[PDB]
């Protein structure tokens, strides 16, 4: 469980503080990761590690983890910085919690894409596929991070690059199986036990590191986003 | 070298710790703080609070 | 789940030139990919560990260099008269069993270990489903207690798949197959070392096999020995 | 793995921030407490063990644990309140010339 | 000189302290108080 703030404010020319506040058992023990979302496009990695920016985040961004908090601090913000903020965290009870978001309004090259949606039979489901374009699948883990329309995100599994041992959520472990062939660039995610409780956009999340994110508590990321389908089953 | 992440050397150091009948000496930052004048403050100097 | 050419019948010990290919890395770390020559009646023989330095054996099989991301063993020139199986070993990562192939039909025909070390099992004939049934392989010369030794399962049209690894004194890994069912226990550290099946969930009907040596991080260990196997025959 | 350092350090100010900005670290998992609360905690002396393998072996470094290298090069009772610091140093640690 | 000791282990302290702990009829007259506190050695 992490505390932010639903919906903030700002004013442009000054800069602003979103915070993130959580407990010792997965924030004092890991790094928090903040990523930044534009209304209507899929998200992207904004701040890892809480030291270190992508190539392509500006300076414009900067985080702090004084003490069991994150700190995040926006020098100079404007109008293109008026997106959805998440705060991700991997817990020591191998689970990947995330924030809620940040409404900080102000009034003034490897394709992802994944399929495999479609409205289906309550009860049952069908596979949910991913694919890419030469981006070394062996040597990246990947992630199932689903977002409801106009809900927030939450992370529900997770394989390593090597292939071996996977992670999934509180709520979808058991009826869900996750796995990988020796074919070029995909992921196969079977789904058991509908409980029409999923209408969401399944977005297949790369990454950075090789192994599960519980050994590596330093290098874990979250690379470029990719554009999921949109299922509603709707019971 | 033109290999992939996972069997590349990695470098692991541990650092183990250990509390004996011996006084400690790696304690830690020692955070000071500043001077002030003439004002009814709390004091901290080495423990004397 | 590796990738291997159903049959190889076309063009007999000229172009056959049989490989594994579904690899799509640089086979992890230790570049030691092992070939089995699975035979049907006795034991299987190893032919090949490594890309070069064959052991003592047949020397019309050699040159299995790695090309692009399979190791392609030149048998051309060998013979024009084998019916046996040929399979290949690869993705060598931390704790992965299931390191084998599919069945790869390398007759170039199709028509037309001894006394080693040691060879002795259990003659599981009749075994009732379910109870507790042990499997010993007593070696009166390598020591059964000190050597890196392995247990694999195979089935009629199946290939096989690491079942149990076992190391000197500290590691009781056990296959994904079993998940948990599986108890490994070492008998007498002088007399001999068995197994034991732990109320098999009729899936264990395959034949066993008790190599002295394990099979994805191979070592010379002086010579490759094998022990035949025997049948299951459950009655579940 | 099998001959590794056992540097005894003591009589120093142990600041455990600023590790986090000599190297770009890949791990910084400590089992004993967290690293805001190691900062108050006294210690007679640190004993500092390095060593390099695998990165499919880091995850069996741990406080208890079977492997091939965990229980046969270097092994971690169930009391370890220091850290399991690693990083990736394949920039000057690898050269085509024979390992 | 190396002629006080003959072999050596595992030191498990060692003091790098730079500054020395140490006419007709005017002489030197010096005293040193030791303890064996379990502290400090109190010198």
């Amino acid at each position: 469980v992490l505390t932010q703030p639903p919906s903030a404010s700002g004013t442009p020319g000054q800069r602003v503080t979103i915070s993130c506040s959580g407990s010792s058992s997965n924030i004092g023990s890991n790094t928090v990761n903040w990523y930044q979302q534009l209304p209507g496009t899929a998200p992207k990695l904004l701040i890892y590690s809480n030291n270190q920016r992508p190539s392509g985040v500006p300076d414009r961004f900067s985080g702090s983890k004084s003490g069991t908090s994150a700190s995040l601090a926006i020098s100079g913000l404007q109008s293109e910085d008026e997106a959805d903020y998440y705060c991700a965290a991997w817990d020591d009870s191998l689970n990947w919690v995330f924030g809620g978001g940040t409404k900080l309004t102000v009034l003034g090259e490897v394709q992802l894409v994944e399929s495999g949606g479609g409205v289906v039979q309550p009860g049952g489901s069908l596979r949910l596929s991913c694919a890419a374009s030469g981006f070394r699948f062996d040597d990246h883990a990947m992630h199932w991070v689903r977002q409801a329309p106009g809900k927030g995100l939450e992370w529900v599994s997770v394989i390593s690059g090597d292939g071996g041992s996977t992670y999934y959520a509180d709520s979808v472990k058991g009826r869900f199986s996750i796995s990988r062939d020796d074919s070029k660039n995909s992921l196969y995610l079977q789904m058991n036990s509908l409980r029409t409780e999923d209408t969401a956009l399944y977005y297949c999340a790369k990454d950075r590191s090789y192994g599960p994110p519980d050994v590596f508590n330093y290098e874990y990321g979250m690379d470029v986003w990719g554009q999921g389908t949109t299922v509603t089953v709707s019971s | 070298p033109t290999y992939g992440v996972g069997h590349q050397p990695y470098r692991v150091v541990v650092l183990s710790f250990e509390l004996l009948h011996a006084p400690a000496t790696v304690c830690g930052p020692k955070k000071s703080t500043n001077l002030v004048k003439n004002k009814c403050v709390n004091f901290n100097f080495n423990g004397l609070k | 789940v590796l990738t291997q050419p159903p049959s190889a019948s076309g063009s007999p010990g000229q172009s056959v030139t049989i490989s594994c290919t579904g690899t799509s890395s640089d086979f992890g770390g230790y570049n030691s990919v092992s070939w089995y020559q699975q035979h049907p009646g006795k034991a299987p023989k190893l032919m090949i560990y490594e890309v070069s330095k064959r052991p003592s054996g047949v020397p019309d099989r050699f040159s299995g260099s790695k090309s692009g991301n399979t190791a392609s063993l030149t048998v051309s020139g060998l013979q024009a008269e084998d019916e046996a199986d040929y399979y290949c070993s690869s993705y060598a990562g931390s704790n992965n069993f299931d390191v084998f192939g599919t069945g790869t039909k390398v007759t170039v025909l199709g028509g037309g270990g001894g006394s080693e070390v040691q060879l002795v099992e259990s003659g599981g004939g009749l075994i009732q489903p379910g109870g507790s049934l042990r499997l010993s392989c007593a070696a009166s010369g390598f020591t059964v207690s000190s050597n890196y030794m392995s247990w694999v399962r195979q089935a009629p049209g199946k290939g096989l798949e690491w079942v149990s690894v076992i190391y000197s004194g500290g590691s009781t890994y056990y296959a994904d197959s079993v998940k948990g069912r599986f108890t490994i226990s070492r008998d007498n550290s002088e007399n001999t070392l068995y197994l034991q099946m732990n109320s098999l969930r009729a899936e264990d009907t395959a034949v066993y096999y008790c190599a002295r040596g394990e099979i994805q991080p191979y070592y010379y260990y002086g010579m490759d020995v094998w022990g035949q196997g025997t049948t299951v025959t459950v009655s579940s | 793995v099998y001959a590794w350092n056992r540097k005894r350090i003591s009589n120093c100010v142990a600041d455990y921030s600023v590790l986090y900005n000599l190297a770009p670290f890949f791990t910084f998992k400590c089992y004993g407490v967290s690293p805001t609360k190691l900062n108050d905690l006294c210690f007679t002396n640190v004993y500092a063990d390095s060593f390099v393998i695998r990165g499919d072996e880091v995850r069996q470094i741990a406080p208890g644990q079977t492997g091939n290298i965990a229980d046969y090069n270097y092994k971690l009772p169930d009391d370890f309140t220091g850290c399991v610091i690693a990083w990736n140093s394949n920039k000057l640690d690898s050269k085509v010339s024979g390992n | 000189e190396f002629r006080v000791y003959s072999s050596a282990n595992n030191c498990t302290f060692e003091y790098v302290s730079q500054p020395f702990l140490m006419q007709g009829n005017f002489k030197n007259l010096r005293e040193f108080v030791f303890k064996n506190i379990d502290g400090y050695f109190k010198i």
